[PDB]
RNA sequence: UGGGUGGUGGCC
C-alpha cells in the first residue's frame, strides 16, 4: 500500500482546472521515518509513542506543479517541491517503521523484546489491529438460483476494472421463470430492468446473426438455439440503434427531456457505468458484446443442466481485504476531499481577481484526522456518513497472552450480518483445507463468521498483469478483436483476472509453458494462479490480491522434486545463504490457492502414498508437507488433538487465549490496562512440534501439575 | 404575461443576486445568447429565495447559469400563484433605544443630547463591563475608583472618565451611537427602569 | 410563523413554515417516518 | 445601462419620481437619468440629499422592463432599466413639487407601503 | 461532567 498504492491514487487523481485558469498537476511523492517535534524534527521511538499517547505516524510529501494561465499568453508553470500533504499512521516492523532491519541487541537495547510481531498501527498510545474483512470475487461471472422471485436464474458479475473512485456496480443477467422465460438484463443507474436484445442493438448491432453468434458459439444443438427465441421475438419492434438509446434513456435515473438528451444520457450510461473492467477507452463495443454474451451464454448452460450453478461459500469465489486495499479505501476519499478543499480555496480567489496561495490552500488536517479516525474508532468510512460503513474493522490488540496476540493478528471476518438463521455462511465448507483452521472459532452468535488463517496460509498481495498479457500475445494467443466467431466452438477461451482476453487453439501447450515459467519464477510470479478446466474449454488466470494460497511439494511422475540435497544445504542454513526462498527458485515447491487446488491430485504423504499398490489414482501432482500444517495458532498448541471430540478442540482455542503467562518479555516497561502475568510459566512436559515456530517455549502460559483422577 | 418562480439563494446575499443578474444581462445583451428573463424581484425580508419573471423554466434555467448564488436553485425551481403577483410588492412596517450590536445589546438607554449632524446621538448607558478583571455582563454602576485601581487604558478628568473601547463616562456612559445602530421606536421603558434612570 | 404572519402575511412563506412546523412537531413524537428525512443534531446522530 | 447599475450597496437611495435605485454618490456621480431632464439633479450633493433619501425597502430587477407587469403596478412600465424599490416614504419639497407641476409633471408618490 | 456508540468476552 505505502509504495505503490499510494503513488498510484495521488498520480491518477484529475487535475483541477478553473478568465484566468491553472492546472496544479501532483507528480512524484516522499515520504520519511516517523518524526515528532517549536522542536527539531527526531525520530520517534514505538515505546515512545505508546507511553506519551501519541501515534507513530510519518509525514507525508507530495510534488506539485501549479500552471496558472489567463488571456493574454500569461502561464506561469511554477511547482513547489515536497509541500506537506499529512501523516500517515505506520505499521510496526515494516519497511517504513524504525524497527526495521535492527538486530535484537538493539531492539533489546530500545526497550521492546525481539519477540513481538509487529503488524499492528499505534493510535493515541493504543495498539490497533486490521482485521482482514472477506468479500465476494469480482469481475467474475456467476449464475445463481432465487426461486424465491420472478427470476429462476441469474447471471451476477461484479465490475471494478482498477481503484475504481466509485466503487463496484453490478450487473445482473437474468431468466424470466413463469412461450415465457424471457432473457432480461439489470443494468446500473437505470431504475427498470429491460430485455437483452434491446441492449445488443443498442451497442449497434443490428444485424441479428451477429448477436446469435455473439451469444450461441456453435449452431448445431438446437435445444440451446431454442431459448432466445422467446427473448428474441420480444424484441422485433426496436432495429435502429437511436431507438434503443431512447428506449433505455426512458428508465434513467434522471431521464432526458429531449431524444438527444435520452440517446446521449444512455450512450455515456452504457460507455461509462457498464462493465468497466473490459475497457472504458474510446469504443470497448467489440469486447463489451462478447462479454454479455459470455453471461448470456453461461445462463443458458446452467439453464440446460450442461454447467452446474456456482457456490457462494466456496473460498475459490473470495478475497480478503488485508491492511492495503483498506488503507487505499480510505485514502481515496480522503484525497478527493482535499482536491476539493483547495480546488474551492482557489476559486474563493480567482473569482475576485487575485492570487492564490497553495500553503494556505491545503488541510493537512483532514487527510491526517481522518485516517486517525478511521483506524481509532473502527467505523470504517467519512465520519459524517459511518451509517453506510463497515464498523469493528480496527479493535485494540488483544495482549493478554501471546497466543490470543498471534490469533488476532491473523483474525478473518464474514461481514455477513449477525442474528441471521443461515447456517451455510457458518459450516465448514470442504474448501476450507489448509487455509482456515477447522477448530479455531467463537461459539457466541457470531460462530462460523469469525476465523483464523491455517499455520502455511499466505494472502496474494497482487501484481499488474501487463506481463502475463505481454507474452499472451507474443505466444500463439489470437486476440479477441480480431477473431472470426466461427472459430470459437473448437478453442479454449483463456481470462485474466475475469477479463476475456483473446482465444487459444493448443491449451495443453499453454498450460505446461505457463507452469514451467512460474516454477522459474521469471515472468510470471509465484503469485499467479493458472486454473484449466477442461469440461468447458477455459483457462483462467488470476493476478490480483486478496487470493489465500498455501506451499505444496511437487510430485513429477511418482517421486518428490525434493531430494536428499536440498535437506542438506537447509541444514547448514546459517552458513550457506540457502533459504526457504532458494527453495521456491529451484521449482521444488508451489503456492497453490483454491482455485488452482480444486484440479490438482494432493497426496497426504510421500512415503506412504505413493509406492507401488494396486494403482488408486497413480496420478499425483503435489504431495502435503506435513498433515498436521491445516490448524490455526491456537489449536497448534492441543497435544493429541486427533484424539479428542471435535467441539473439545473449539473450546480448547477459546480458552487457549484466556490462560496466563508472560504476555510479553518487556512487560515490565508498559504500562498496559489489566495486565496479567504468571510467577512460574513452565513449558509443556508433552509439546506439538508446531509450537516451536510460536516460540511457546519462550513465553509459557501454564504450569505442569501431577493430577490424579478420582 | 410573464410567470414568477421561486430560486433558492444564499441566506442574505440576495440582494447582491440582483446586481449580479443585471450585470449578466448587460453584458450578454449584445451578444448571441442574450439573457430572456423580464425582470427579478427580490423582498425585503424575505431570505433564502428570491421571486424571478419569465415566461418558461427553460429561460431561467439558461439564465442563471454561473450564478453561485441560485446553485441550489439552479436545477429545480418552484411555480409561485399567479394571484401573489401584486402581493410580492407589499412591504408593511430624549427618548429612550436600544442598541442593536456590540455588548450593550437590547440596553435601555436614554438620549443626553441629540445632535444636529444627523449621524450619532448621546445616549445614558449601564456600563456593561467587567472592569478588566475578568477579560485579559449584568448591568451595573460604573466604579470609577475600581477601574482608578485596575489601570490599564483609564484616563480621568473628574467624573468625566475614559476606558477601554472608545467609551465616554461620566457620573454614567455619555456614548454617540449611529441612529441606524439603534432603535427608536418599541422600548417603553419600565418603572424600574425610570428608577434605574386600562 | 406568528411574528411573519403578524406583519409580512407574504401566504406562500407562511405554507413553508408551517410545513416546517408541523414536520418539527411530528418527528417531535416519532423520528421513524417512512419518506421523511431523519430529525438529527449536529453531531452526526438522530434525535431520540 | 451599466452607469445605472449601483457601484456598491453603501447608502443607496431611492428616486422620488421614478423609484430608480442608485447610490448617494451615483444619484451624484452619474446623476437619475429618468429625471436629469426634469430635476437637473446631477452636479450638486444637497440637492442629491433633497431629492432622494436613504430610507427604501426592498429591490426590485427590471430585466424587461416593458414587458413585466410589475414595472406597469409600480408605475414604472416605460421607465428606463434599472434597479428599483419596492414601496419609498416620503414627501417632495413644496417647490420641487410646483416646479414639477409647471413642468407638465404629475406628483406620484411610490409609497405604496402598508401604515399598520 | 454525564449521556451515547461500538467492540471483546463469560454462562446457558
Ligand atoms: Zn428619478
Amino acid at each position: 500500500f505505502i509504495q505503490m498504492s499510494v503513488q498510484r491514487i495521488v498520480e491518477d487523481a484529475p487535475p483541477i482546472d478553473l478568465p484566468p485558469r491553472y492546472l496544479l498537476k501532483f507528480e512524484q511523492i516522499y515520504l520519511s521515518k516517523p518524526t515528532h517535534w517549536d522542536g527539531a524534527p527526531s525520530p520517534m521511538m514505538p515505546n515512545e509513542a505508546r507511553l506519551r499517547n501519541l501515534t507513530y505516524s510519518a509525514p507525508l510529501y507530495v510534488d506539485i506543479t501549479k500552471t496558472v494561465i489567463k488571456e493574454g499568453e500569461e502561464q506561469l508553470q511554477t511547482q513547489h517541491q515536497k509541500t506537506f500533504i499529512g501523516k500517515i499512521p505506520i505499521m510496526l516492523r515494516s519497511t517504513y517503521c524504525l524497527l526495521n532491519g535492527l538486530t535484537d541487541r538493539d531492539l533489546c537495547e530500545l526497550n521492546e523484546c525481539p519477540l513481538d510481531p509487529g503488524g499492528y498501527f499505534i493510535i493515541n498510545g493504543s495498539e490497533k489491529v486490521l482485521i482482514a474483512q472477506e468479500k465476494m470475487a469480482t469481475n467474475t461471472v456467476y449464475v445463481f438460483a432465487k426461486k424465491d422471485s420472478k427470476y429462476a436464474y441469474t447471471g451476477e458479475c461484479r465490475s471494478c476494472l482498477e481503484n475504481s473512485s466509485r466503487p463496484t456496480s453490478t450487473i445482473w443477467v437474468s431468466m424470466l421463470a413463469r412461450i415465457g422465460q424471457r432473457i432480461v438484463a439489470t443494468l446500473p443507474y437505470i431504475k427498470q430492468e429491460v430485455p437483452i436484445i434491446i441492449v445488443f442493438r443498442a451497442l449497434g448491432f443490428v444485424s441479428d446473426r451477429d448477436i446469435l453468434e455473439h451469444i450461441i458459439y456453435d449452431f448445431e444443438d438446437p435445444e440451446m438455439m431454442e431459448m432466445v427465441k422467446p427473448s428474441l421475438d420480444e424484441a422485433f419492434v426496436i432495429q435502429e440503434q437511436n431507438v434503443a438509446l431512447n428506449f433505455i434513456g426512458s428508465r434513467g435515473a434522471k431521464p432526458g427531456v429531449t431524444k438527444e438528451k435520452r440517446i446521449k444520457y444512455a450512450k455515456e450510461v452504457l460507455q461509462k457505468e457498464m462493465l468497466p473492467h473490459v475497457g472504458v477507452s474510446d469504443f470497448c463495443e467489440t469486447k463489451k458484446a462478447y462479454f454479455l454474451g459470455y453471461m448470456v451464454h453461461r445462463l443458458l448452460l446452467a439453464a440446460l443442466g450442461r454447467r452446474e450453478l456456482d457456490d457462494r461459500d466456496h473460498y475459490g469465489n473470495k478475497r480478503l481485504d488485508l491492511a492495503g486495499p483498506l488503507l487505499a479505501f480510505l485514502f481515496r476519499g480522503m484525497f478527493k476531499n482535499l482536491l476539493k478543499e483547495v480546488r474551492i480555496y482557489a476559486q474563493k480567489f480567482i473569482d475576485r481577481g487575485k492570487d492564490f496561495n497553495l500553503e494556505l490552500a491545503i488541510k493537512t488536517r483532514i487527510i491526517s484526522d481522518g485516517l486517525k479516525y478511521s483506524l481509532a474508532t473502527g467505523n470504517w468510512g467519512d465520519q459524517k456518513k459511518a451509517h453506510q460503513a463497515r464498523a469493528g474493522v480496527s479493535q485494540v490488540l488483544n495482549r493478554l497472552t501471546f497466543a490470543s496476540t498471534l490469533s488476532h493478528l491473523r483474525r478473518l471476518n464474514s461481514p455477513i450480518g449477525r442474528d441471521g438463521k443461515l447456517a451455510k455462511p457458518r459450516q465448514l465448507h470442504n474448501t476450507l483445507w489448509g487455509m482456515v483452521c477447522p477448530a479455531e472459532t467463537p461459539e457466541g452468535h457470531a460462530v462460523g463468521l469469525v476465523k483464523n488463517l491455517a499455520l502455511m496460509a499466505y494472502i496474494s498481495v497482487g501484481s499488474q498483469p501487463s506481463p502475463i498479457l505481454e507474452f499472451l500475445e507474443e505466444w500463439s494467443m489470437e486476440n479477441l478483436e480480431e477473431i472470426s466467431p466461427a472459430a470459437i466452438a473448437d478453442a479454449t477461451k483463456i481470462f485474466v483476472n475475469g477479463c476475456w482476453v483473446g482465444i487459444h487453439k493448443d491449451p495443453e501447450q499453454l498450460m505446461n509453458t505457463l507452469r514451467k515459467l512460474r516454477r522459474q519464477m521469471d515472468i510470471i510470479v509465484s503469485e499467479v494462479s493458472m486454473i484449466r478446466d477442461i469440461r468447458e474449454r477455459e483457462i483462467r488466470i488470476y493476478t490480483d490480491a486478496g487470493r489465500i494460497c498455501r506451499p505444496l511439494l511437487i510430485v513429477e511422475k511418482q517421486k518428490l522434486l525434493l531430494k536428499k540435497r536440498h535437506i542438506d544445504q537447509l541444514k547448514e542454513r546459517e552458513y550457506n545463504n540457502y533459504s526457504w526462498q532458494d527453495l521456491v527458485a529451484s521449482g521444488v515447491v508451489e503456492y497453490i490457492d483454491t482455485l488452482e487446488e480444486e484440479t490438482v491430485m494432493l497426496a497426504m504423504t510421500p512415503d506412504d502414498l505413493q509406492e507401488k499398490e494396486v494403482a488408486y489414482c497413480s496420478t499425483y501432482t503435489h504431495c502435503e508437507i506435513h498433515p498436521s500444517m491445516i490448524l490455526g495458532v491456537c489449536a497448534s498448541i492441543i497435544p493429541f488433538p486427533d484424539h479428542n471430540q471435535s467441539p473439545r478442540n473449539t473450546y480448547q482455542s477459546a480458552m487457549g487465549k484466556q490462560a496466563m503467562g508472560v504476555y510479553i518479555t518487556n512487560f515490565h516497561v508498559r504500562m498496559d490496562t489489566l495486565a496479567h502475568v504468571l510467577y512460574y510459566p513452565q513449558k509443556p512436559l508433552v509439546t506439538t512440534r508446531s509450537m516451536e515456530y510460536l516460540r511457546f517455549r519462550e513465553l509459557p502460559a501454564g504450569i505442569n501439575s501431577i493430577v490424579a483422577i478420582a | 404575461d410573464p410567470n414568477l418562480w421561486t430560486v433558492k439563494c444564499k441566506i442574505g446575499e440576495e440582494r447582491a443576486t440582483a446586481i449580479s443578474l443585471m450585470r449578466k444581462f448587460i453584458a450578454y445583451q449584445f451578444t448571441d445568447t442574450p439573457l430572456q428573463i423580464k425582470s427579478v424581484v427580490a423582498p425585503e425580508h424575505v431570505k433564502g429565495y428570491i421571486y424571478v419573471e419569465a415566461y418558461k423554466q427553460t429561460h431561467v434555467k439558461q439564465a442563471i447559469e454561473g450564478v453561485g448564488n441560485l446553485r441550489l436553485g439552479y436545477w429545480n425551481q418552484q411555480m409561485v400563484p399567479i394571484k401573489e403577483m401584486t402581493d410580492v410588492l407589499k412591504v408593511v412596517k430624549k427618548s429612550w433605544v436600544r442598541l442593536k450590536r456590540g455588548i450593550y445589546k437590547d440596553d435601555i438607554a436614554q438620549v443626553d443630547y441629540v445632535e444636529p449632524s444627523q449621524n450619532t446621538i448621546s445616549l445614558k448607558m449601564i456600563p456593561r463591563i467587567d472592569y478588566d478583571r475578568i477579560k485579559a455582563p449584568p448591568q451595573r454602576l460604573f466604579d470609577a475608583e475600581k477601574i482608578r485601581s485596575l489601570g490599564g487604558d483609564v484616563a480621568s478628568d473628574g467624573d468625566f472618565l475614559i476606558f477601554e473601547g472608545n467609551r465616554y463616562s461620566r457620573k454614567f456612559l455619555f456614548k454617540s451611537f449611529a441612529m441606524s445602530a439603534v432603535i427608536t421606536e418599541g422600548v417603553k421603558p419600565t418603572l424600574s427602569e425610570l428608577e434605574k434612570f386600562r | 410563523l406568528r411574528r411573519n404572519e403578524q406583519n409580512g402575511a407574504a401566504a406562500h412563506v407562511i405554507a413553508e413554515d408551517v410545513k416546517l412546523l408541523q414536520f418539527h412537531v411530528a418527528t417531535m413524537v416519532d423520528n421513524e417516518l417512512p419518506g421523511l428525512p431523519r430529525a438529527m443534531q449536529k453531531s452526526g446522530r438522530p434525535l431520540k | 445601462a451599466l452607469e445605472t447599475v449601483p457601484k456598491d450597496l453603501r447608502h443607496l437611495r431611492a428616486c422620488l419620481l421614478c423609484s430608480l435605485v442608485k447610490t448617494i454618490d451615483q444619484f451624484e456621480y452619474d446623476g437619475c437619468d429618468n429625471c436629469d431632464a426634469y430635476l437637473q439633479m446631477k452636479g450638486n450633493r444637497e440637492m442629491v440629499y433633497d431629492c432622494t433619501s436613504s430610507s427604501f425597502d426592498g429591490i426590485i430587477a427590471m430585466m424587461s422592463p416593458e414587458d413585466s407587469w410589475v414595472s406597469k403596478w409600480q408605475r414604472v412600465s416605460n421607465f428606463k432599466p434599472g434597479v428599483y424599490a419596492v414601496s419609498v416614504t416620503g414627501r417632495l419639497p413644496q417647490g420641487i413639487v410646483r416646479e414639477l407641476k409647471s413642468r407638465g409633471v404629475a406628483y406620484k408618490s411610490r409609497d405604496t407601503a402598508i401604515k399598520t
